[PDB]
RNA sequence: AGAGUGUAGCUUAAAAGCACCCAACUUACACUUAGGAGAUUCAAUUGACGCUCUGA
């Protein structure tokens, strides 16, 4: 009973920013600020206005504002990190820095004799060793570069079968800490791809089945 | 020896005559009352899309193990269990704006 | 999925104003914190 | 009666295993099972320390909704005294006079009992596409004293 | 290309009973109260619009 090893290597890339704001979130957001007003009572903003005005009209019948003012000019004086970064490249797709609101999953293009798509980095086990070590190991060969994997757990995700002699997939995920990419210019088609993006660059079943176990947020 | 922390300051006793009185509409409350509904609404659904997500991850996976135990008698031993691995396990929480 | 524990409520029934506040740590990142004084940059070391 | 096919009816205690044991200083705690075909780990320490208390209280009560609505024992969730913290202010033209601030800093605790691999990986992996803007996850173990 | 099918997540139910979430109490879970969204895929026991399996 012949049996071709085979694998399979899906990347995990936890996001940076958050997904934009929808309107009515904002109005419940508004509208919780409001009843956290109107429940909160003696702050120390509201006294240190209140009395500080009272003592004030006292002494000149017979602080806050500046603060707040210098407040405000410091707010305007430092600019926040611009959040726009997927829109002002739009060309750079297999970059680190491409998208991070969602999460970013990485294959390798691959042409063969037989075979002519778009598979995702695969990782032949051998029986003298484990499985997940030659998956991390498949995964820190077809990366060249210094990362960090941590895998989520032992157990696969997601198997298939193809034959012509029989074969099989084993998907494994790990997640990635920090990225220190060396050489970001290599003739490898990696590409950092999201969400509706690997939905619409695979064609054949054996790849729309793995964007159902994949974190579709 | 838990110390308790919910326990409120002396400070929250003396002073409480700010701002006793709430003024208010029918307006507003259908206008709250509307948002709360919608709100509801919008939860449930994500609620709902949560439990198929989590619905289909549980059947691949159970998908993927029947699969390996049918191809495989002896790696489901090795890739049931767990090495000991993610004991020092942390994830930081997401940013709002990049370095 | 970020947006699930974020509209969030002071379930206490005695407490002071807890305004949005900024803060920077440190290498560039703000996040809104409620604390109370309407600060706006808070430069931790 | 004893003779009576009607006998042990009445019987309840056996039914339930709650013998009314002093919970609040035991410290017997379940091992990991470990048997290679059938994994079970112990009880974990989920860690959310934030600078905001109201986030870290919603945070723990959603995964508290979610660990009782996925069908998993739940021992004791607890929270800790906050800890004071000074932010040292320095002035511009002068870097020798020092300044302070106060900010408020808070942390929940919750701890889920049988963690099966696929469905603890699918656990966290739904923890952590869910994770919240501000707070951060350090899961411990079991023997952090206070 | 063939087969198994057919009431929302479930029914040896015929438009109901179990489920879900939000607002009030709670460190927290939970009861309770106050509310919300849910279905017989089509033309008269028949044939075809949805899912799965067996293939290439």
């Amino acid at each position: 009973s012949p049996w071709r090893l085979l694998g399979a290597l899906c990347l995990q890339r936890p996001p940076v920013v958050s997904k934009p704001l929808t309107p009515l979130q904002e109005e419940m957001a508004s509208l919780l600020q409001q009843i956290e007003i109107e429940r909160s009572l003696y702050s120390d903003h509201e006294l240190r206005a209140l009395d500080e005005n009272q003592r004030l009209a006292k002494k000149k019948a017979d602080l806050a504002q500046d603060l707040e003012d210098m407040w405000e000019q410091k707010f305007l004086q430092f600019k926040l990190g611009a959040r726009i970064t997927e829109a002002d490249e739009k060309n750079d797709r297999t970059s680190l820095n491409r998208k991070l609101d969602r999460n970013l999953v990485l294959l390798v293009r691959e042409k063969f004799g037989d075979q002519d798509v778009w598979i995702l980095p695969q990782a032949e086990w051998q029986p003298g060793e484990t499985l997940r070590g030659t998956a991390e190991r498949t995964l820190a060969t077809l990366s060249e570069n210094n990362m960090e994997a941590k895998f989520l757990g032992n157990a696969p995700c997601g198997h298939y079968t193809f034959k012509f002699l029989g074969a099989k997939v084993f998907f494994f995920k790990a997640l990635l800490l920090t990225g220190d990419f060396s050489q970001a210019g290599n003739k490898g088609h990696h590409v950092w791809v999201t969400k509706d993006e690997l939905g619409d660059y695979l064609k054949p079943k054996y790849l729309a089945q793995v964007r159902r176990f994949v974190s579709d947020l | 020896i838990p110390i308790e922390d919910f326990i409120t300051p002396l400070k929250f006793l003396d002073k409480a005559r700010e701002r006793p009185q709430v003024e208010l509409t029918f307006e507003e409350t259908e206008r709250r009352a509307l948002l709360l509904k919608k709100w509801s609404l919008y939860k449930q659904q994500e609620r709902k899309m949560e439990r198929d997500t989590i619905r289909a991850m549980l059947e691949a996976q159970q998908e993927a193990l029947e699969e390996l135990q049918l191809e495989s008698p002896k790696l489901h031993a090795e890739a049931i269990k767990r090495d000991p691995n993610l004991f020092p396990f942390e994830k930081e929480g997401p940013h709002y704006t990049p370095p | 999925d970020s947006s699930r524990a974020s509209l969030t409520r002071v379930h206490r029934q005695a407490y002071a104003r807890l305004y949005p506040v900024l803060l920077v740590k440190q290498d560039g990142s703000t996040i809104h914190i409620r604390y109370r004084e309407p600060r706006r940059m808070l430069a931790m070391p | 009666y004893k003779t009576k096919p009607t006998h042990g009816i009445g019987k309840y205690k056996h039914l339930i295993k709650a013998e009314e044991p002093k919970k609040k200083k035991g410290k017997v705690e379940v091992r990991a099972i470990n048997l290679g075909t059938d994994y079970e780990y112990g009880v974990l320490n989920i860690h959310l320390t934030a600078y905001d208390m109201t986030l870290a209280e919603s945070y723990a009560q959603y995964v508290h909704n979610l660990c009782n609505s996925l069908s998993i024992k739940v021992e004791e969730s607890y929270a800790m005294p906050t800890k004071t913290i000074e932010v040292l202010q320095l002035q511009d033209q002068g870097s020798k006079m020092l300044l302070d601030s106060v900010l408020t800093t808070h942390e929940r605790v919750v701890q889920i009992s049988g963690l099966s691999a696929t469905f603890a990986e699918i656990f966290l992996e739904i923890i952590q596409s869910s994770l919240p803007e501000g707070v951060r996850l350090s899961v411990k173990e079991h023997t952090e004293e206070d």
